This record gives structure tokens, C-alpha cells and sequence, in this order.
């Protein structure tokens, strides 16, 4: 089911569409947390399912204390778990300032069965997580080709490819170590990394006459990512970040520090914390306000008002494409005629209603997976489709 | 500067060759309206020359090519 | 009293230096709350005075049940403002979540309360901010020196110079009005007035004048207000305080969103303000270009974003900065003792830097406004040989 | 009936014309009271019939004691009210000066009378003047269209168009201002607007988007005079605020020497200063190589005026283009004895003898919405209130 | 008592600086009715003298009935005839509206008396205005060095200069005819000479391939101009004009009728058919609008609108330089400080504060006077050196103490 | 859509310049009239009327 401004289309036709927008000015990519349950990922819905399973004392008086979840949503698996996490937050700073010693520990044992619980599904490894090589597995063969065809494709004189991703697992950065292509994300260093917002305008070349480089925008955070004594941001390694705070929030049951990590937009009240968030979403912004931008969107679940409101802003301009992966178009296009149905159904179908012939949405199930994402896009003709150096590199290694 | 003022002359061209009995014309381009008023842009047409004593009449006979330029052939019947 | 490059340099070569960089491609100031003394405004000390002089219950409910300020640091009028609103707005909204209504309404009325002093405090001129031809007065004398000055050392095929602000107040406004040269600020029209994004590259042009410059101002400004459209307005100052700065000032009703400013630490608490980030785009692009000189005056250092963005920005060598600041000795005792606010810090690390790029000033009160703008020079109109006038005075020396 | 020197023309040959007349360098616009009539407007006759039967108390007063009108006219519906209201200015202001009350309080209700008859046609919305986005209803649709093609037609490098006017309401600026486009009228700022004849040369460019100009020769309802002697400029709000809404909805009072329309106040030295340049800028216009000019809703009721555009065709890159709805009602009085000064001026560009003037008349042929159609050609909302909704 | 940009500056470096300003592409000057005084003229304060004091029963009655003149304002000598002469006319145009005849009479006298006065003072030499060779007289010495000071200093390749003025003498024209200068003012002919706007653009040339020639401005009319009926203007000489239309007007008494065309009136945009003036103010409004620009102005009062509008707004040009002359400067400043003021003494003061190093401002009373503005100008330096060895000798010159 | 342009005039003969068989009829717009021609054989053709 392909539609472009109401009306059907056929595979071909859609093939020739995707080829003619990946020869633009700009090209960018917007992932979700749905790309990353083929390496070993869950989604926003399995995740509250085994909270409520595994801790169903605290439910109670989540609801009916505090009221900082209803009854409808817990029973439907529709809670936004990322959005309660900044409340909790919240509570117990206020609790801690004005001194109730009672409503600290309460506050204290919820975050730690949150954290818990959001961190081990990000692992995508379980304890080979420390280790090294991790690219190399079957788990990441098409972040690798997707990775290979955005940069592929590019002419001379013309900008860089960028990504942007709601999720905080390192699988890019897994997949991106393995090609030899190096990444940006804003940081610099060995011994200190810091966060520096100005190297997002800087590039490579050759003393010489290379163009092996892209930007890597991360909404939510990281797992590597955590505030020290200081007022300063740091990075660290995956073993060093296992070695120091991880093992203990898996392996423990009474560990809670305070405001010292950065995922997923917890300690937004902090200012030192919240500038890291915004200049994120503020070169979003900036990005898709060009004159000649295509965008694609695969993976993303709709629930987020402020990335709506930007993206449906950005199309009055007559020079913005768009093109949207769902793979739920039919169940939501009844239950939208007869009554109507949740507010991420209502926005997908009100944009597909539209009779523009900028907006192209796509469903029909497993059709419009990730792996069936990367096939569309074009493949360069002088890329080596062989094998030349592994026999090689095994020839070497079999002397001596 | 004064009241008295000389040039009224409305033209579409002027000669350019002539090769025994065979005139080149070249036509203006800058003229927004040839208007005065008469039109002359076909062949078999009526043009006329001023030599300060007499007026020379001609009949056009082709136009062709080579903002690109244009080009008039005439032959001469007489004068007034 | 003055250093440059982390080395004592004298008054004569000071004002050389200043004459030579004057003469570069691009210009810019940047103006504190400072600058504006000399007309009529307060300071943030001011504030905390008068709102502890006015209010005398609302301070021993703030200071004795939620404990946000301490009485010790009341007592020395060394508190915060910026960094109390967002403490009270967090509360407020933590109180609003689980529906508790007195704890609501007595924040309704700190937040009201305080917002009415910082009102007061960009006026000027009290009752008589509604009349016309403010600018004819003495207190605006040296605004129009400054503007004259600036925008007379300018050879044709430069580009116009640029001034930055975080003040509320209708100071340059007025002064460039009675001066006949007009600024460019985003927005047009007069019967409804609107924001453009795209209205900062207009410039002027003869038919057949070259007297023009352009105003960012960062964080809002006094005669503005949203309609809740996702669109900006302005209006005069007589149509403002008919509509709503005298109910605000009088009346005392309670707070709404009349007009858009950013008084406190976290800008980005505010979502849908989509001027801050355009403002601080072209801020952030005007610093990265090659020969570019820029002079600060009454700043004190207390903002993250600003010397956040200031730091990065002398990595690029063609780039000079000037700094005024007069308690410069006593911020330089205080850190060799064992360290001072976060604002005495920053001030001392940039003095301490070894690049012949930074200048800082100090010495009381001979750093401030009005001696900023003696220091500026006048163009020279005919040049002149200089060598045989000057050896005139040669035989002086060998006859006397 | 299209006419070209005492002969006849078809559509298409016109509507070639008007094509090859917009390629010129230089384009401008003349308008009157007519062209406003379809968004509420009124003409000159009507407000004198209003006037008539409303204050008939002081009508003989106005040509017994002073002699400021003629029974004629008066009869026939042929008065100018512009001269009118300069008169008894003067007349208030000897009065004054003399220190004569009885005659003072005489002229301050004739004043008050004729400006609230002058003031309500004018608003054009009622009591919705001191709203925002009046330009975006349907009564102001085919203003947005002369300016949208004229202003696309041109080339780059060409000037920008003119457009002169003698009405004196906000029908042009709403228009403008919602399409998205500036116009250079001779003000500048925004806490105090004044007056500085040279902004007329000035134009915009880009660093690495259009606009025009507006000329005004008879006021406008948004210009007034403070103590200081400047000449200032509010919006439509304050204006309402300040003066125009006391003077429909008050009994009698009067200001003096405060208002700038219609041509009021000529005696004063800083306010002649203002009606003086449109004209001088009209008239060097005028006077200009390879010029066209469009006349629309022109009643040729001026003197002056005429004797302007008569002198500027005896050269030969001059063209004007005419649209006279009542043209052979005209030259059936001609044939007889009688007649009007406007009737004979008109009548005789009719039988001139050039290929230069081209007079248009008919009924409803002739209006300003037949006018726009002429000129060649150049989902928002969906996403708005989509953005809206959320 | 000079200032530029509201500092002081001294007498060489403002030498100096005149010097510089000669060099430029354009050069013009606007002269007031203070520039004529050393001929034999007067100002305006000398005809409301001598007019209060040769027709007291009118002075009366326009004190007394019409209340247009103030009993106090009269004895110190601080009424304007521009205003008395717009008022006088506006009263005129009522009683002529509403028919009224012993007023309408009653105010023709007082409108032709006032006339009379000013005609008077533009005489400059009484009975011998009907004479040849006026310029050969040692009162008119610095308007000749004035004129061949302006001429010398040009460069072969540049422009012309041009002369502005508001008075109607002929004090200008004698001192051009003495030296055999060719003045253009924009007549043809000689037994019938007409206006013709279009030949200001003319200029002379050598047929073998009569190089001095300047230009001449008369803002307000001229008293030789005339107008005829058939609404053109005509120029004649001043010995006819002597004898034909302005003997009867002083010898004999109330017999001006339009005879010749003058701007004696504060607003002068109230004739909607003068294209004289409107000819005039577009040259002089063109002008000022060209880079590389330099202005002088002497002997002007400060006190017309219209000039007053038009050099305010073309200072936001940065190739635009003026000098302006005014003895009572110390006086304007220290009334002004105090709140109050007239009209003419506040566009004085507000110039002279601006931070423009493009104004300049000259004070001192006597030294600010019309001999001393043609002192000021400098002389042409005919043949330059490199001066790179007389420089040396200059060095070398006194050492040997 | 088009099938090429006219470079030249020779009597009452047309010269068609291309970027379809003889006897087919083509026209040429010119305003306020149209003109039908003929193909005879760059091609050549001869003119007929005008509608
Ligand atoms: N194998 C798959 N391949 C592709 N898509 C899949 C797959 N499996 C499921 N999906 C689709 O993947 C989607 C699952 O979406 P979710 O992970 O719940 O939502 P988010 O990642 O946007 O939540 C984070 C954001 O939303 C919050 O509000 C915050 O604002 C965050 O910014 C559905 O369409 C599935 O059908
Ligand atoms: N006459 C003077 N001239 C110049 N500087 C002066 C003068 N008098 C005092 N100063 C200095 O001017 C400085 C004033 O200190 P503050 O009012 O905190 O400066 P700010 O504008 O950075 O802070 C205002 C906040 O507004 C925004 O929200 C930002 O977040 C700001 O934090 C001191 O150094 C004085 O010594
Ligand atoms: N719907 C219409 N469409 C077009 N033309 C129309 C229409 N209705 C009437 N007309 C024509 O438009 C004419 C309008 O007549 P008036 O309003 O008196 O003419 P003005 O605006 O020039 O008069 C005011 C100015 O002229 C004087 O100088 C005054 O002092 C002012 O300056 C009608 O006669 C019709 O021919
Ligand atoms: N010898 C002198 N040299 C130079 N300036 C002098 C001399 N004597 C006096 N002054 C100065 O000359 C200045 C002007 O004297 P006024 O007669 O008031 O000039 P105005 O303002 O009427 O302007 C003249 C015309 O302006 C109008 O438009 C009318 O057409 C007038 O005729 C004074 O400041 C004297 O100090």
C-alpha cells in the first residue's frame, strides 16, 4: 500500500521517486527505537509490560498517591516511560530541598526499579558488552549498508549525510568502527572528552590533493554519557562505563546516586544538563528549514508532539520531501472512520489525507521493515561486490 | 535646448552593401514600436530611400538570419 | 590595569591598538544591564531590595517553611534572582500534579509578585514612557555618540555594523530615532507588525542612505507579545501601556503571558519560542568570520550560554576581544585564596590566557559607559605627507 | 465603445495593446473616489445627498449670509466639497483672530457636521476599523491582483511601479500589508513617525523581497499635526483611540488646526509642505522618456490636474490609456448647447488626432474590476489549522 | 569660536581644512541679505523702521481694530513682514468672499504700502540705478574677488560653480559685467528675452580645437522680472525698467498690480501657477544630491522653512560638507539654555551639537562678516614642486645657532 | 508541443528549421490570426489561408 497525495501507486514507480530524491542537496535520516529490535532490541510496549510483572506493589501507589499515571493507559500499554522519568525526577529534588525525610527513600526505590529495567534492554549483548569488535557480528549487517550507500552517493562540492535517532545504544558507533568512517557527535579528547557545541561546523581534507565523515545528532541521550563531581559533561568507553556504574544498577538492588546520568531526558531542570538536550533539537530544527532537503523516517511511533509540530511547520515550503514508513495504515484507518482512535493514528492518517505531492506514506506490515528500508535505496556501480582481501588477510595469518 | 527642434524620421534600418543591383538592409532592434504609419515586414512590400533631392522606391524580396540579427534584399523600380 | 596576552601594556598603546582595530571588516558591541545606569535603570541588586522592602511576608514564608533562601545571604543582598524563578516554577508545577491548591496559589503570588518588580526596573522614564521624543533629552547623550561613531568608520564595500543586547529597555530606539538613521530588527508593517526570519538580509540602495544597522535583541524585549498563533507582534509604547503595562503596574493582577521575556538560567524550559533560536543563530554566525573585532561593556559574566559560546570562539585567529570589567583587583584576590562566585572565575581565566587576542580593562570607574565611548576615535577626512611637516619641528630640538 | 483618435478597436487588438503598453521602463496607476465603491465606498454626489437631508438647518445660512455655495449646483448635485472645507477654514480662523464669538461659534458646527459626514464613508468596515488582518476578507480581492501582476511583470534591472491616489482610506496598505509586500510612502520609525521627503529614493537588495510606492495627494485619516510643528502618523488602532472615534459618536466639537485630510489646512506653512511634494513628484513623473499611465475611476473634475497631463503630451513616449463609464451621455449634450467643464475636457481627447490616447467606455465594461482582467496573468490554510488543531 | 563635531578647533587647521574644500568635484555658495549690506542695502528690521515711521494712522488701525499687530512687539521691533503680508492677504480673500467693500479697500493700501518699502531698500544706489558702468565703484570690490577666487580654483576636466541667492539687487550681475564674466541665468534674446527652463545645460567651446563662465540662481524673483498676460516672463534692462514700472511705483503712491513677480511671503507653494520657484528648488534640491559636495552659507537668518527642510535631511549623505556663518552665536546659546527662545535660534544650535565632523560652525560677531568669509578663500598655488628638495632647503634653512 | 522554427523567407517559400510527410498541414500562430500551410518536401512548404 503506497500512497502519494491519496492515490495508489506501484513498486516502480516508487523505486524511480526514492532514485530521484537521493540526487538533492541535502539528505537526512531519522531512525526510532523499531530499528533496533532486529539486533536485539525491545520496543516502548515491552518494556511496561515487564515492570508491571516484575513490580506490582508500586503500581498502586503510582496511581492512586501521586497520580502520575491513570488506569486506561497502564491497562492499554500506552504509558510514555520516558515522560515519567522527568517527573520522578522532579519529586525528588523537591522532596530533598524542603527536607521530608519519609518521601525521599519512596522516590529513591522507584527510580532504581525504572533505571533497572530500561537499561538491560539497551545491552543488545548482555555481558559481551566490554569486549571489543562487536561490529563484526551478523546482529549489525544492514546499519553497516545503510551506513556504506548514504556516503556513497555523494558528488564532490556537496554536504555530508545526517542522522538522527531517538534511541541510546551504541550500535552506529559499533557499525561505524568497523568501515573505518569516522563520526561526530560533538565531542573531543582521550583522557577528558568534553562536549564542545561549535565542532558540528568542521570537516576533513587532504594536504595533498578523505570525504569519509557524517554527523550523528543524539535526542535522548547515551549510556556512555554521565556528569561527574564538576559542572562538566564527559564520555567514556564502554568497558570503563561498565566497570564503573553499570554493573552495579544491573547487579545490585539498593544503588541510586542522584543527577549523574543523561539518558533518557531525565535532569532537564539542571542547567547544565538541559543545554546538552536543546542544541539537538535546535539543529533539527535548523536542518530541514533548506532549500532543497529530502528526509526519510523509518522506525518512529508518532507519540512525540514537539517533533510533529516542527516537521508539519517545515512543509510550507515547495521544496521539502518527506517519506514515512507505518506499518499499521488499515488498522488505523478503520478504527479513525468509525469513531476515531488515539492521537498518534488521528496525526498519521490527517497526513496521509493531505493532496500534496511532497508527503508519501508506506505500510503493509513486514513490507515496511528496516530491512526492507535499506533495499530501496540506490547501489553505486564501482562499490566492489567481491571478496579480494579476506583471502588475503588468511594467507598472512596461515604463514608461520 | 530653444524652441526650434529638427529630426521627425521613423526607419527600420539602414543599408549596409550593395553588391550591383542587390541591397543589404539591417534591421533595428531597439525600436519598442515602429509605428509613426505604415507596416513593412513581408516581402513584396514598398520601401523608400531619401537622398536629400530625390526618394528612391524599392520592393523587398527576402528575409533571413544572421539577440540574433535580420536581413533585407531589395531591388530599385525608381523614384519621385 | 590593562593586560594584554597576560602582560601589563600602557595607556598609549592601548589607544593606538584600538584606533587599528577599528579598520577591520567587521565591528560589533555587545551591551549589559550595566550601560544602561546612566538613563535610569536598577540592577538585580536593586530588585532583591525592593522586593524585600515591599513584600515583607511572602520573604518569611520563602526564607522559614520551603527554605529557598537562606537569611544569612539575604541579610548581604547576595541571592540570585534568575536562579529563585526556576526553583519556584519547578515547585509550582510539582504542587499542580498532585492537586494540592494552597501550596498552588501562594507561587502564583511569588511569581506575580517578582515579575512586577523586574517590569518596573525598564521604564526609564516612569509615567512619562507614553509621551513622544524621548530621545530629545540630556541622560541620552551618549547612545547617539556611540551610534554616530560606529556607523561613521565605514569605507563602501563593508558591511554595517551589528549591536547586541539583553536589555529590555527602549534605549538605542529612541536615541536613533531623534538621530534620523533606522534599524533593522526582523520585523514589518504598521498595521499589523510581524516576525520574519528572512527580513536580517535586506539592505538598502540608491536609485540613482548607506546610513543603516541592525539590533538583536536576545532576550525579548518590552513591546512584544504572542497571540498564541505561533506568531509575534509589536506595538508602540503608547498602545502598550494602554493595553496592559498599566494593569501590570497598578493594578496588580495576576500574571499571564502579556508580553515575552526571559528572565532566568534555563531558556529552554520555554518550548515554542522559536526567536531565541534565530537570535542566537546569527549571534553564533557573526563570531566565525575572519577579521572580526568585538567590544563588551557592562557584562558581569553570570550567564552559561554567552561565555560558553565566547570561549569556543578564540580558536579561530582573526578574532579580538575587548572586556570591561572595573572590579577586576578584587575578583583576582578572592581565587588565590581558595576561589570566588562562578562569575569571578571565568573573568580571571581569560585574563590569565596567553594569546595577544584578548585585552581585558579594569580600574573602577574609569571601565565604565561613558568612557567606553571617548576611547572610540574619529575618522580621518584628508590624509596629509606627514614628512615635511614633521621635520618642521626637527630644527625646534637642535635651536632651543 | 473603444476609441483611438475617432476610430474604433475590438477586444483582442485592445488587449494586445495593454500587453505591449506593460513592457515600457516606466509604469504607473492613477485612482479615484470610484475604485473603492465596491468594498464600501461612496462617491461625491452621495455624501452631498446625505448632507442634504440631514443638517438642512444651516443650508441656507451656507447661501444667504456667506456665499459659500450656489443654489444651482446645490439643485443639480455638482458641489466640491474639498474647497468647501478650506473656505470656512479660513473663514473660522479670521473669525478668531478678529475676536468676533458670535461668528466664532457660527463655523464650528458646519465643521463638525461636514467632517462626520466625510468620516463615515471612509472606514469602508464599520466599527471593525481597529481590528487586525482587515485585508484578508473578500471585499479587498481584486485590489491584491493589480498589485500581484504588476509587480511581476517586470523584468530584473527594470524600476518599480507608482501608483497614485486620491482617495484617503487604508484600502491599498491592508492589501499590502497581507500579501507580504513593503510600500515606500515617505514615513519612517515606529515611536515617532515623521515626515522625510527623501525616502522617495530609496530601494532594497539582497546581501548574497519586492516593493513599490505610494503617493498620496490629499491626506489620509491616519496623519495629523501635534503641538510641535511636525507632522506625525499612528496606526489604524491609535487613530481610532485618539480622535476619529469621538468625532461620529460625539454631538459638536471641534479641534482647529489638527487634520491633515481632505486638503484642509493649506494656510498653514508646515502643512502645505506636505501636499506640495506629491504634487511636484506627480508632475516631474509625468515628464519622464517612455512612460505609460492608466487613469481608472477619474471623474477630470480638477483643473489642475488637467492642465498637467494636457502639457505632458507633446512628447511623443507618452501614453495614457482612459476608462469614461458615461461617454456618449457626454457627446449627446456636446451636440446640444449645454454641458460641464469635465463633460468638454473629456470630449475633446476623444476627437484628437494621434494614436496615443485610447478611451474606453461603456456601463458596467468600464469599471475597476474590468480593469484588473485586462492586465496579464503572474493549502496553506490545510496545514494551519492542522497545526492549530494539535 | 569654531566649531566641527561640537569640539573647538583653531584658525590654521581650519585654514586648512578651507583649503582642502576648494579641491573638490562640486562647489557652490548661498548667499542671505546680510551679503549686500556694505553696497548699500538693509534688512528687514530697517524697513519695519522706516515703515512704522512714515504711515502711522495704518499702523494704528492695525494695531487697534484688527488686532493683528501687538502694542508691545512694535516698540521693541520684533514683528515679521512675511507674517503680517500672508495675514494681510488672507484677510483680503474673506472680504472679497463675502462681498464686503470698505474693508476690502481699507486693506489695499496697507498691501501696497508695504511693497513700497521693500522695493525701496533693493535699490543700493538711489537715483543713479538707471546708470552704465555701476561695477567700476569701490563698493563692490570683494563681490569681484569673491567671483574670480570661485573661478580660478578649478581644474581643466571639473564643473562650473554655482551661485545661489534670495535677494532681488543687481549687485552681482554689475560686478560680473565689470569683469566680462558671462553669467547664465536662463534668458534668450535681447529685444524680446523669455525663460526658458531647458538651457541651464549649456556650455561654451573653441571652434579652433571665452573660458570663464558660472551660473546664477534667484530664488525669490528678481526686480527685473515681469510677467505679461499671456502668463510668460519677460526681461528688460534696468534703465527700462526705471522708466517704465517702477518710477510711478515710489514717486507716485498705490499702483502696484502683479507689475513684477517677487516671494516677499512666508508660503510660497499658495501660487499653483509660478513655475519659476518650482524650477528653482528642484536645481537647488539636485544639487546637493551628488557625491563630493561642498557648501558655504553667508548672510542667511536662518528663518524659511523650506531651505531649513531641505539642508537638515541632506546631511545623511557622507559626501556632504558644509560652513555656516552667524556673528550672534554666543547669545542663541545662552538663551536657548534658559528654555526658551525663537524659532530661527533653535535650527542654529541644534546644528551645532550634532557628532558630525561634516558640520562647522563660524561665530564672533565681526568676524563672521561678509569681507571676512571672501579673506578666508584661498589663492591657486600655479606651479607645484615635488617638495622632496625644497623641503631640504626649509630643513637646512636656520640651523646655524 | 512544436516541430521547429522558421529561419527564412524566399518569395512563397518557407524554411523550417527542426530540433511529418508530405501533404500534411501545419500552422503557425501570429496573434490575432492563424496561418495553415502545406508540406511540399530543413523542410519546405507553401501557404493556403488563414483561420
Ligand atoms: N521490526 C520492526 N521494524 C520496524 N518498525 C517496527 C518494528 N517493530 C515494530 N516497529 C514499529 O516501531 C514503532 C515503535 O515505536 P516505539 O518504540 O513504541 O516509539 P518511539 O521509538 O517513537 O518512542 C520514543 C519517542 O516517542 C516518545 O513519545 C518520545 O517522545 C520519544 O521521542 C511502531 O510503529 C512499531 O510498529
Ligand atoms: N555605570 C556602569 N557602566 C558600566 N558597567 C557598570 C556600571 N555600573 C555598574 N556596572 C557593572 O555592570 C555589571 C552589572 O551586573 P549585572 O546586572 O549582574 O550584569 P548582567 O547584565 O550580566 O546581569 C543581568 C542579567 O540579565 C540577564 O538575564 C543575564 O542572565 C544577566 O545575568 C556589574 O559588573 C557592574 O559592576
Ligand atoms: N463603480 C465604479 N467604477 C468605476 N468608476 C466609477 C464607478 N462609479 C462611479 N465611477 C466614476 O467615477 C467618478 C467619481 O466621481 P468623483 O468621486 O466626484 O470624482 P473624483 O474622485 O475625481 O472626485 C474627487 C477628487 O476630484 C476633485 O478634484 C476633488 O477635489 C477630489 O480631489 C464618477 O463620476 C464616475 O464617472
Ligand atoms: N555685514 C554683515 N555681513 C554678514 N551678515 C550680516 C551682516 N550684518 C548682519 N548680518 C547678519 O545677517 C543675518 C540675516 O539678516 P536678516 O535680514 O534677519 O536675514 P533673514 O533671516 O531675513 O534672511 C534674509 C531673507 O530670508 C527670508 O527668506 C527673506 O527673503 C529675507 O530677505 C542676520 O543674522 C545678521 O546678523
Amino acid at each position: 500500500s503506497i500512497y502519494q497525495g491519496g492515490n495508489k501507486l506501484n513498486e516502480d514507480d516508487f523505486r524511480s521517486h526514492v532514485y530521484s530524491l537521493c540526487q538533492l542537496d541535502n539528505v537526512g535520516v531519522l531512525l526510532g527505537a523499531g530499528a533496533s529490535v532486529g539486533c536485539g532490541g525491545k520496543t516502548m510496549k515491552d518494556v511496561w509490560k515487564s515492570f508491571k510483572q516484575n513490580y506490582p506493589e508500586l503500581l498502586g501507589a503510582l496511581i492512586d498517591k501521586y497520580l502520575l499515571v491513570s488506569q486506561i493507559d497502564s491497562d492499554n500499554n500506552l504509558v510514555n516511560v520516558e515522560l515519567l522519568i522527568d517527573e520522578a525526577t522532579k519529586f525528588l529534588s523537591v522532596a530533598k530541598t524542603r527536607r521530608c525525610e519519609d518521601e525521599e527513600e519512596e522516590f529513591r526505590k522507584i527510580l532504581s526499579s525504572l533505571y533497572k529495567e530500561v537499561t538491560k534492554a539497551a545491552l543488545l549483548t548482555g555481558e559481551q558488552f566490554r569486549e571489543k569488535n562487536q561490529g563484526k557480528k551478523d546482529a549489525f549487517k544492514y546499519h553497516k549498508e545503510l551506513i556504506s550507500k548514504l556516503i556513497s552517493n555523494r558528488q564532490p562540492g556537496q554536504s555530508a549525510p545526517a542522522i538522527f535517532t531517538t534511541n541510546y545504544d551504541l550500535a552506529l558507533e559499533w557499525a561505524a568502527e568497523d568501515l573505518g568512517i569516522q563520526l561526530f557527535n560533538g565531542f573531543s579528547g582521550l583522557h577528558t572528552r568534553q562536549f564542545y557545541p561549535q565542532n558540528f561546523d568542521l570537516a576533513f581534507r587532504n594536504v595533498n590533493a578523505g570525504h569519509y565523515h557524517a554527523y550523528l545528532y543524539k535526542l535522548h541521550g547515551s549510556l556512555t554519557w554521565y556528569q561527574n563531581d564538576s559542572l562538566t559533561v564527559n564520555e567514556v568507553s564502554a568497558s570503563q562505563a561498565y566497570d564503573e556504574y553499570i554493573n552495579d544498577i544491573i547487579n545490585k538492588d539498593d544503588f541510586y546516586r542522584g543527577q549523574h546520568l543523561i539518558y533518557p531526558g531525565a535532569n532537564k531542570y539542571s542547567h547544565t544538563i538541559g543545554f546538552v538536550y536543546g542544541e539537538m533539537f535546535r539543529r533539527f530544527g535548523e536542518f530541514i528549514s533548506k532549500p532543497q532537503t529530502a528526509l526519510f523516517i523509518n522506525g518512529f511511533g508518532f507519540g512525540d508532539y514537539h517533533i510533529n509540530r516542527i516537521i508539519l511547520g517545515a512543509l510550507l515550503n515547495p521544496s521539502f520531501h518527506v517519506v514515512i514508513y507505518y506499518p499499521e495504515l488499515k488498522e488505523a484507518i478503520t478504527k479513525v472512520s468509525k469513531g476515531g482512535g488515539s492521537e498518534a493514528e488521528k496525526a498519521i492518517v490527517t497526513l496521509k489525507n493531505m493532496a500534496f505531492n511532497q508527503v508519501t506514506v508506506v505500510g503493509g506490515g513486514s513490507k515496511a521493515y528496516f530491512n526492507s528500508f535499506v533495499e530501496h535505496l540506490p547501489y553505486p556501480v564501482l562499490f566492489p561486490r567481491d571478496n579480494i582481501v579476506d583471502e588475503l588477510v588468511e594467507a598472512i595469518a596461515n604463514l608461520s | 535646448m530653444s524652441l526650434f527642434k529638427l529630426t521627425e524620421i521613423s526607419a527600420i534600418g539602414y543599408v549596409v552593401g550593395l553588391e550591383g543591383e542587390r541591397i543589404r538592409i539591417n534591421l533595428h532592434e531597439g525600436l519598442q514600436g515602429r509605428l509613426a504609419v505604415s507596416s513593412v515586414t513581408q516581402p513584396g512590400d514598398l520601401i523608400g530611400f531619401d537622398a536629400g533631392n530625390i526618394l528612391v522606391v524599392a520592393r523587398v524580396t527576402d528575409m533571413a538570419f544572421v539577440i540574433p540579427l535580420r536581413q533585407i534584399i531589395a531591388y530599385a523600380i525608381g523614384f519621385v
